[PDB]
């Protein structure tokens, strides 16, 4: 009932962010506005009939 | 690497407190690049009502 | 009740694989380790109230 999950360190896909939206990120992270880092991990089970 | 179109992110995890504590499970380095894996130990339940 | 589904041969999106992860693919497919090709086809119905 214990599985060793080992994600790779290198990114799965090249970072698909538009230069304009990346500039939006930059200017949002340059004010008093507080944003949160997102850490999402999803465990998906095999289908059970 | 090459031009800004190829943004890639690499993640390295550091254990809180003491990284060398025996409680942690050792992360084997990548066999292809030479970086530690990101380990997430899973405690899976099997019973459902 | 029979629909003729005809997917196009040319890829929908450019293959979004990082060079490092593609190298991981290459070196994983260069050992005794056995990996499986994935063939996923999803039929999605329209919403029924």
């Amino acid at each position: 009932d214990i599985l060793i999950v080992r994600f790779r360190p290198e990114s799965e896909i090249y970072w698909p962010i538009s230069q304009d939206s990346r500039n939006a990120m930059i200017d949002k992270l340059s004010r008093n506005t507080s944003v949160n880092f997102e850490v999402s991990l999803e465990f998906t089970r095999p289908y059970d009939p | 690497g090459k031009s800004q179109n190829e943004k890639m992110w690499i993640a390295t995890s550091e254990h809180p407190g003491d990284q060398n504590a025996k409680l942690w499970i050792k992360t084997a380095n990548t066999t292809y690049s030479g970086r530690p894996y990101l380990q997430v130990v899973g405690f899976i339940d099997r019973a459902f009502p």
